[PDB]
RNA sequence: UAAGUCGACAAGAAGAUGGGCUUGGAAGCAGCCAUAAUUUAAAGAUCUCGUAACAGAGCACUUGUUAAAUCUUAAAAGCAU
């Protein structure tokens, strides 16, 4: 009851083959679980905000401790070991293994602004 | 200089011939500096050269190499002698035992090359002249320093043989000279594959 | 390095013996259409126990055969022959065409 | 060098055309004994579908086209339902940004990712990390993602 | 505010720039080689994108051919064939090595509000580590005694490396022959079954990988070698052969 | 060529290069360039 | 900056995908809108060429080889051209 498509639901235009009829949506439970979860990538009125946004964020914040202030620097430019053990076990080695990835993608977005930005500037 | 520090590899049948440093009384000048007579003789010939003093040669006669030094790396004068030095010996080593060669080839409607023997203007004898066709109402011919041996495999094809490169190369100029490549046609002389580009049109 | 004039090459090598590092690197250098071209190469890998003395073969297309230790000399080294012979082709091939 | 080309052509329409005709005439293969080996290759599709082609032609003007599925982005209009326009195909928005064409339901995306894992070229990559690749192309042409 | 002598808890001194792609690519292989029991070591020759992306395409599939009934963690995806920096490579296993993390003194680390906490720097990208390697690397004959002397002539030009998160005999007949067959040891799959496997761009990509040498539980192992491991059927079934006796 | 006061590079492949220095004069500053002909510049008067 | 700086050389520089619109045609590269992804040693819905439009050649970027033990790059300042 999660998707708007019910079991039964007619597909239309999924099908290019001759001797065959158009996909029908399948029960929910029956699709795989990260279907439900691929789609986590889709991201006078200033007076408003300035009365109250600007105020409670600093209530909330309780400026008194430079922990929760600190620059918080990036994964693409920390020291720190990264979780990997000898003989860790299996768990410990995917678990090792998945961070590896994690900091793919950060050195890969940061290719992305330093290509854009060397491209913006040869055409001013 | 990262050429002079390499070291420089004397194949079978040259030999290096280190002088000692001499100078040549020079009345118009107060002092001359030293230099070093350097032989290098082979299967192909002799050159001769004379380095700065500073230069300093490590001859190995053991393993057959010599490596270049000089005497202060501070020296504006030194830096560039070191490696200048070092390349001139590369091409006499590579010069005397396998030797340097030209080719230029001859582009355009109506070129010619023949290698003849002009006894009328021979600076020496035996004197090789290329005779050359390039379009002039003249004849066009130039006789072959001596050391250098012409050949033409083709008409349209020249082949300059020495063992001093910068004797080679610097005839090879002069032949070109007469017909530089242009850029509408392709025409003229081209050496050791040089080429040009073309136009639209 | 001038590869489009060697026909085929065998390099016979252990791989843990630090002697035929320069052997591993001269198959590096090959690009990567020499098998579409037609060149033969056979590549034979030496037990770690007991390494026999590296062996490196080489084949112009002219008939010239070439074999060079590979302890003696550096992969450099191994460069600056193939070179030579590989670079007087390209003068005979452009005096004899046209 | 064996050139290659792409040409989008009907399934079931090969013959001198537009598309097809100029495309590969010019180089000097057989375009007719082209068009005659492409229908064997489309026979099960529906009349007319696009269907992309890879045409390698080796020297000696020896051919070997390798077809493809049909475009991403016509799927993705032919699934969204999007209203006909100029040429009689279904066009995308003009403006990605803030126009709106068609709600295509991640179920639909399911699909359209599974119909391209058919390639064997396209066989290997995950369809967690594929279904995500089209749904970053919803977002050029117009068409929102629903959940 | 942030004081100067103040330094960030994720970013302790560091022995060289860290920004930089060189050194936060050591971090990974470091953690790489002690994550990954078993590791095979191949050599890759100016191998095009299409090939790279047809050689990966037939591990996936080789690999999903494995029976893994007993409700084991899903080892099918982690095992990926990684073209590494054989230079930046073959200083992670000096550090992973040479170096021993608990002969590091803990010295005070002023926070944002300067106090001073005692901190030990261990990390592989540390100064000490560093120092460690490199006198460690003075005696020349010493090396060859140790796992890496027996590893360094392979980390010679471009490597590619396989990384399998456990030792499964299993999935090595399925990574084993689709990389150096060697029948009937390891046959190559069969036509019949795997047409994609002999495709002009597959088969032409395989001929430029070699299988040099292979590294397990931190030990040199020779080509000839990994025919053994993987020639078992699996190791808790090779155990129980020995308690019959 | 083109004799200006201000020489600049126009490409990558653009030089600065000081000749016809010798033991009588004190040479000009050149921007020679094999790719493009017309980058060739000059700083200074005879 | 020996974790190989700098330069050169060898190769790579992918895939969904000719993004959508526009147009006789617009396929990275007339113009307009978008430019969270993905997989990779890396690869901009594209920085300079090129095509009528494709193709093609380079760049950012990636690995390897060579190779520096005071030797990389930028800025400012002084005196000169
Ligand atoms: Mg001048
Ligand atoms: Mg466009
Ligand atoms: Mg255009
Ligand atoms: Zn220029």
């Amino acid at each position: 009851a999660i998707s708007s498509c019910p079991a039964g639901t007619k597909l239309n235009g999924l099908n290019y083959f001759k001797n065959k009829a158009d996909p029908v949506a399948l029960p929910d439970e029956e699709y795989p679980e990260w279907l439900w979860r691929c789609l986590e990538v889709q991201k006078k009125q200033r007076r408003l905000a300035m009365k109250r946004a600007r105020a409670q964020e600093a209530k909330i914040l309780a400026s008194g401790d430079l922990e929760a202030l600190a620059p918080k620097i990036p994964l693409q430019k920390q020291s720190v070991n990264l979780p990997g053990a000898v003989n860790g076990g299996v768990q410990d080695a995917v678990l090792a293994d998945e961070k590896r990835e994690e900091l793919r993608k950060a050195m890969r977005k940061e290719r992305k602004a330093k290509i854009k930005e060397s491209n913006y500037l040869k055409a001013m | 200089s990262k050429l002079g520090r390499t070291p420089l590899s004397i194949p079978p049948g040259v030999e290096i011939t280190i002088g000692e440093p001499f100078v040549k009384r020079d009345m118009t000048q107060w002092k001359q500096q030293p230099k070093r007579k350097i032989t290098v003789q082979g299967p192909l010939g002799q050159l001769e050269m004379d380095i700065p003093d500073f230069i300093k040669i490590d001859h190995d006669a053991e393993a057959r190499r010599a490596t270049l030094s000089v005497a202060n790396r501070d020296e504006k004068e030194q830096r560039e002698m070191w490696g200048t030095t070092w390349a001139y010996l590369n091409r006499f080593i590579m010069g005397v035992s396998e030797g340097h060669t030209a080719v230029l080839r001859l582009v355009g409607i109506g070129y010619r090359a023949t290698i003849d023997t002009r006894p009328e203007k021979e600076e020496y004898p035996g004197q090789q002249f290329v005779c050359l066709k390039l379009g002039f109402s003249h004849p066009v011919e130039m006789g072959v320093p001596k050391g250098m041996k012409a050949s033409t495999p083709q008409p349209t094809r020249i082949l300059l043989e020495g063992i001093n490169r910068e004797q080679v190369m610097t005839f090879a100029a002069d032949i070109r000279r007469w017909r530089v490549p242009e850029p509408y046609k392709g025409k003229g002389i081209f050496v050791n594959g040089e080429t040009i580009k073309l136009k639209q049109k | 390095m001038l590869t489009r004039f060697i026909t085929d090459v065998s390099t016979r090598f252990n791989p843990f013996s630090a002697k035929a590092k320069a052997a591993r690197l001269f198959l590096s250098f090959l690009p990567p259409n020499a098998r579409s071209n037609g060149m033969n190469i056979t590549t034979q890998l030496l037990p770690r126990n007991s390494t026999e003395t590296p062996l490196l073969y080489v084949k112009f297309k002219d008939g010239k055969e070439m074999n060079l230790d590979v302890e003696n000399m550096g992969i450099k080294s191994i460069v600056e022959e193939v070179d030579r012979h590989s670079r007087i082709l390209q003068k005979q091939a452009d005096l004899n065409d046209g | 060098v064996e050139q290659v080309v792409k040409l989008i052509v009907g399934a079931g329409q090969a013959s001198p055309s537009p598309p097809v005709g100029p495309a590969l005439g010019s180089k000097g293969i057989k375009s007719m004994d082209f068009c005659k080996e492409f229908n064997a290759r489309t026979a099960h599709i529906n009349t007319g579908t696009p269907m992309p082609v890879r045409v390698t032609v080796r020297p000696d003007r020896s051919f070997h086209f390798d077809v493809r599925t049909p475009h991403t982005s016509w799927l993705l209009l032919n699934a969204a339902e999007a209203p006909i326009g100029k040429g009689g195909k279904r066009k995308g928005a003009s403006n990605p940004g803030k126009e709106v064409v068609g709600t295509v339901s991640l179920k639909h995306v399911y699909e359209i990712a599974k119909i391209k894992q058919s390639e064997l070229r396209l066989s290997g990559l995950p369809l967690e990390g594929l279904c995500r690749a089209v749904i970053y192309q919803a977002r050029s042409i117009g068409i929102n993602v629903i959940p | 505010r942030l004081p100067d002598d103040y330094v960030p808890p994720t970013q302790p001194p560091s022995a060289r720039p860290v920004d930089t792609r060189k050194s936060q690519l050591l971090r990974t292989y470091t953690s790489m080689l002690r994550s990954t029991p078993l590791m095979l070591i191949f050599q890759h020759n100016n191998l095009t994108a299409i090939e790279w992306a047809a050689i990966r395409r037939e591990l996936s599939l080789a690999l999903s051919n494995v029976p893994v009934p007993e409700g084991a963690p899903d080892i099918t995806s982690k095992i990926h064939l990684q073209v590494v920096r054989t230079r930046i490579f073959d200083v992670a296993l000096k550090t992973v090595e040479f170096f021993d993390p608990s002969t590091v003194e803990p010295t005070t680390a002023t926070t944002a509000t300067g106090t001073k906490v005692p901190a030990t720097y261990n990390h592989d990208l540390s100064k000490h580590a560093w120092k460690a390697v490199k006198e460690a690397t003075k005696n020349t004959e010493a090396v060859e005694k140790t796992v890496y002397g027996q590893l360094a002539p392979l980390l010679v030009g471009p490597v590619a490396i396989l990384t399998l998160p456990s030792v499964s005999p299993a999935h090595l007949g399925a990574a084993l022959s689709v990389l150096a067959p060697s029948p009937p040891a390891f046959p190559a799959p069969s036509r019949k079954k795997n047409p994609g496997y002999y495709d002009l761009t597959c088969q032409s990509g395989l001929q430029k990988l070699l299988l040099v040498g292979g590294r397990i539980e931190g030990k040199a192992f020779d080509y000839d070698g990994i025919k053994w491991v993987g020639g078992i059927e699996n190791g808790i079934e090779g155990l129980r052969a020995q308690l019959v006796h | 060529m083109k004799v200006h006061s201000a020489i600049k590079k126009r490409c990558e492949h653009c030089k600065v290069v000081r000749r016809k220095a010798n033991k009588r004069q004190n040479g000009y500053l050149y921007i020679i360039c094999p790719a493009n002909p017309r980058h060739k510049q000059r700083q200074g008067y005879r």
